[PDB]
DNA sequence: TACCCCCCCTTCGGTGCTTTGCACCGAAGGGGGGG
């Protein structure tokens, strides 16, 4: 045979061998288009006849390039690839429109036929075996193994991508001012330099790359704006995702849910506050994806809303990397938010949304700060550096936050936008006992097997409750028990527990819940003016816990 | 031209496959002009994806450094190496070298690129560098000769060292030197000036066994410990007593001797918490001798070198950081509080980072172990901002803790 | 009826402390997107 460019070794998870499994009874239509090209392979190199020397059999299909005429071919390797051994990819993630640096001119290019450029490894193409069908049963097909990166396999991508940055390394040190963006066969090229001298770099590298075998069809290549790139439409000075189509179903099943919500993520990097939160209720434990399931007042009315902000086209800029980072924060309320990055005011970088719910009890506090780190993660891939935060949240409502939490926090440099609605918190428990204020040693208990409890509570003025409850747990109960004591307390008011539980809940400060009872007690926080919660060890003989331990007891 | 020690790692265990987490501009600037130069120097040399192994790389400054310095995190690996730098080649501790009364910290870390490595475990030092918006994929590299901030570098070279150390051990005979990874640890008893001057020795007396030392000043003597303390009141409260009979009652599974009957007492009925209660003969004389035995030492505490070192750190407030060391729980080999560290009332990650080196440095020190920490804030939070405040060349093991402040045990 | 990468949103099951309840988290299958 010949030898392109340098190979990679590869093995096999040590002790197994390769794969023999039967193939599929696949439909003529397919082994029509099939054969066509598949003997055109052998020709240049990139298949080859073996004997039955090779023990080796895995199954082929194929499908059409998608928006094309033309098909693809794929071998089914799953088997192969349990057997095969590990890797370490070397894509790290993807681009994004809102990190490339303003170029002057710029190229996009694709690689003809990608993986059938590579050479695969000597020792190893054996493994490749499988058998080409035919019109009847009767002709049995020539079994091939290949000699370049199938389509399939589960190290084709990584040794792609390994093996185009050493190709473009020599030419990438001659050319340090070009800027090339190498994405698996899609090459982003841009300069500053004169188009005239630009293209004629980009000759030079398209010579380059046919040095080491590697086409450059004109077709692929894009020599205008705007550049069709990971989905985007590159303008000379500004960037937009390509359209994006919302199904226009009358009768919606989960399938048909899941492709909106996925459109709509993907809306929502540049199309600002698209709202998933009503449309994701709709698919809490569904079994079937088959399954049709009714749309909400509430996620009607998101969807109407969110066609309304893809009714009018919007788009995105580019990188000055003089000038410095913003982004800003809104709060969309139930536990939802969104952020726009930019630069210039009203020309946005990018968009995005937090919407995720961290725990069983939270507050806009913890959300807020949630959201500023995953901007900061997401800010640091694209750029290298953190934005400056703009914030919907008072100075002084945060100094008081993070001074007072137990647990260690921060946010980076940031500045107040009064923007409403504003984050707050919603009560503050008082670090010393309220003169004057009545005190309420509550407790809660329930029996392990009954599921029955009574909670209750006994106060220094003489006044009493208890309460029975109905299938309930100790947590419960130790919950309920303060419930009732903020319910038949004045404004102003100290409760005493022995409920490790209960008071680390409280404490954190929460203004939503799942716990339905926890709704209850912020709700009842949120209307008093001071509360002072206290802990002391049950058992003890300690002041009223012991005597509304006996009450709840019996 | 050296001979290679041969490396295996633990039986039955694979090497380190980790993650690489994004990185700022200005480091992976700093990596790539590091990566380079070392690379001209054959000190490592360019990998490829058939390497199923991976370990993270990021860059740091040490304090007051200004030079970009560059830092791998082994953990993972060191993890799966740990019959080598343990069983086999490891150190002796000096227990004298806590008893010093300054103590240096210098970076030898340099000096590990002169000896080779074993051919057949540089397939574990594997790293990538990342690049910013993806614009390339990962350029990976591994090591060809003994890595900076690998936990068996200093025990191949301890040979080496303790050659080069010789003349200087006996030249200076009662000077103390312990060696913990890329980090040479010097101690005297002799005056502040006479100690920097012979480390300006060690120095040159190293430059002519060629390495460079591109000093961090400690006294271990100086360090004081932090014990449990009850309040000071001429007048107490229900809430008052209620507190401190929790934080006694808390306090005993340290202290067995504590006792809250004559306390408890005084809490008999319902009261409200702001009532005054004047203490009893009994009360005040069973906090009398409370209050003297938390003066005195926990029974039965001691070092166990099979062990691992935990570390508990609880945030105070206003600046202040408490911290506990313990094998066993509530059996604590030494306690403390630090105040006042850099981005005190403006950045807790930038203190809890500080705490960590510091906590780490002085059980470094006493036992020669690095302990895993209990860090009081969240995954997030942690990981994202930990790198910016990082000045040392080595990461210990931790985890996180949400314990809320039931009780104000370590500090009123 | 294939492979590799990134994201959100949901379930589920393992883990440890708040304890045999509740809360957290990470793996995984649904989708979108890139080649
Ligand atoms: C779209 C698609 C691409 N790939 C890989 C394999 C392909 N390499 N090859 N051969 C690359 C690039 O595919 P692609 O760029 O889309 O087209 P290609 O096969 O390279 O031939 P071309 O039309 O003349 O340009 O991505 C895949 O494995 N499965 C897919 O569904
Ligand atoms: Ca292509």
């Amino acid at each position: 045979p010949i030898s392109p460019i340098e190979t990679v070794p590869v093995k096999l998870k040590p002790g197994m061998d390769g794969p023999k499994v039967k193939q599929w009874p696949l439909t003529e239509e397919k082994i029509k288009a099939l054969v066509e090209i598949c003997t055109e392979m052998e020709k240049e190199g990139k298949i080859s006849k073996i004997g039955p020397e090779n023990p080796y059999n895995t199954p082929v299909f194929a499908i059409k390039k998608k928006d094309s005429t033309k098909w693809r071919k794929l071998v089914d390797f799953r088997e192969l690839n349990k057997r095969t051994q590990d890797f370490w990819e070397v894509q790290l993630g993807i681009p994004h429109p809102a990190g490339l640096k303003k170029k002057k001119s710029v190229t996009v290019l694709d690689v003809g036929d990608a993986y059938f450029s590579v050479p695969l490894d000597e020792d190893f193409r054996k493994y490749t075996a499988f058998t080409i069908p035919s019109i009847n049963n009767e002709t049995p097909g020539i079994r091939y193994q290949y000699n370049v990166l199938p389509q399939g396999w589960k190290g084709s991508p990584a040794i792609f991508q390994s093996s185009m940055t050493k190709i473009l390394e020599p030419f990438k040190k001659q050319n340090p001012d070009i800027v090339i963006y190498q994405y698996m066969d899609d090459l982003y090229v841009g300069s500053d330099l004169e188009i005239g001298q630009h293209r004629t770099k980009i000759e030079e590298l398209r010579q380059h790359l046919l040095r080491w075998g590697l086409t450059t069809p004109d077709k692929k290549h894009q020599k205008e704006p705007p550049f069709l790139w990971m989905g985007y439409e590159l303008h000379p000075d500004k960037w937009t995702v390509q359209p994006i189509v919302l199904p226009e179903k009358d009768s919606w099943t989960v399938n048909d849910i899941q492709k909106l919500v996925g459109k709509l993520n993907w809306a929502s990097q540049i199309y600002p506050g698209i709202k998933v939160r009503q449309l994701s209720k709709l698919l809490r434990g569904t079994k079937a994806l088959t399954e049709v399931i009714p749309l909400t007042e509430e996620a009607e009315l998101e969807l109407a809303e969110n066609r309304e902000i893809l009714k009018e086209p919007v788009h995105g800029v580019y990188y000055d990397p003089s000038k410095d980072l913003i982004a800003e924060i809104q709060k969309q309320g139930q536990g939802q938010w969104t952020y726009q990055i930019y630069q210039e005011p009203f020309k946005n970088l990018k968009t995005g949304k937090y919407a995720r719910m961290r725990g069983a009890h939270t507050n806009d506090v913890k959300q807020l700060t949630e959201a500023v780190q995953k901007i900061t993660t997401e800010s640091i891939v694209i750029w290298g550096k953190t934005p400056k935060f703009k914030l919907p949240i008072q100075k002084e409502t945060w100094e008081t936050w993070w001074t007072e939490y137990w647990q260690a926090t921060w946010i980076p440099e940031w500045e107040f936008v009064n923007t409403p609605p504003l984050v707050k918190l919603w009560y503050q428990l008082e670090k010393e006992p309220i003169v004057g204020a009545e005190t309420f040693y509550v407790d809660g208990a329930a029996n392990r097997e009954t599921k029955l409890g009574k909670a209750g509570y006994v106060t220094n003025k003489g006044r009493q409750k208890v309460v029975p409850l109905t299938n309930t747990t100790n947590q419960k109960t130790e919950l309920q028990a303060i419930y009732l004591a903020l319910q038949d307390s004045g404004l102003e008011v100290n409760i005493v527990t022995d409920s490790q539980y209960a008071l680390g809940i409280i404490q954190a400060q929460p203004d939503k819940s799942e716990s339905e009872l926890v709704n209850q007690i912020i709700e009842q926080l949120i209307k008093k003016e001071k509360v002072y919660l206290a802990w002391v060890p049950a058992h003890k003989g300690i002041g009223g816990n012991e005597q509304v331990d006996k009450l709840v007891s019996a | 031209p050296i001979e290679t020690v041969p490396v295996k790692l633990k039986p039955g265990m694979d090497g380190p496959k980790v993650k690489q987490w994004p990185l700022t501009e200005e480091k992976i600037k700093a990596l790539v002009e590091i990566c380079t130069e070392m690379e001209k120097e054959g000190k490592i040399s360019k990998i490829g994806p058939e390497n199923p192994y991976n370990t993270p790389v990021f860059a740091i400054k040490k304090k007051d450094s200004t030079k970009w310095r560059k830092l791998v995190d082994f953990r993972e690996l060191n993890k799966r190496t740990q019959d080598f730098w343990e069983v086999q080649l490891g150190i002796p501790h000096p227990a004298g070298l806590k008893k010093k009364k300054s103590v240096t910290v210098l970076d030898v870390g340099d000096a590990y690129f002169s000896v080779p490595l074993d051919e057949d475990f540089r397939k574990y030092t594997a790293f990538t560098i990342p690049s910013i918006n993806n614009e390339t994929p990962g350029i990976r590299y591994q090591y060809n000769v003994l890595p900076q901030g690998w936990k068996g570098s200093p025990a191949i070279f301890q040979s080496s060292m303790t050659k080069i150390l010789e003349p200087f051990k006996k030249q200076n005979p009662d000077i103390v030197i312990y060696q913990y990874m890329d980090d040479l640890y010097v101690g005297s008893d002799l005056e502040i000036g006479q100690h920097r001057t012979k480390i300006e020795e060690l120095r040159q007396h190293l430059l002519r066994w060629g390495l460079t030392t591109p000093g961090y000043e400690l006294h271990p003597d100086k360090w004081t410990v932090q014990p449990i303390v009850l309040p000071e009141k001429d007048s107490w409260t229900v809430n008052d007593i209620q507190k401190l009979v929790g934080k006694l009652n808390w306090a005993s599974q340290i202290y067995p001797g504590i006792k809250v009957r004559q306390l408890s007492k005084l809490l008999r009925g319902t009261k409200a918490l702001t009532e005054v209660i004047p203490l009893t003969e009994e009360a005040e004389l069973e906090l009398a001798e409370n209050r003297e035995i938390l003066k005195e030492p926990v029974h039965g505490v001691y070092y166990d070198p099979s062990k691992d070192l935990i570390a508990e750190i609880q945030k105070q407030g206003q600046g202040q950081w408490t911290y506990q060391i313990y094998q066993e729980p509530f059996k604590n080999l030494k306690t403390g509080k630090y105040a006042r560290m850099r981005g005190a009332h403006t950045n807790d990650v930038k203190q809890l980072t500080e705490a960590v080196q510091k906590i780490t440095t002085e059980s470094i020190v006493i036992w020669g172990k690095t302990p895993k920490f209990k860090l009081p804030i969240q995954k997030e939070t942690w990981e994202t901002w930990w790198t910016e405040y990082w000045q040392a060349t080595w990461i210990p093991e931790w985890e996180f803790v949400n314990t809320p402040p039931l009780v104000k045990l370590w500090y009123q």
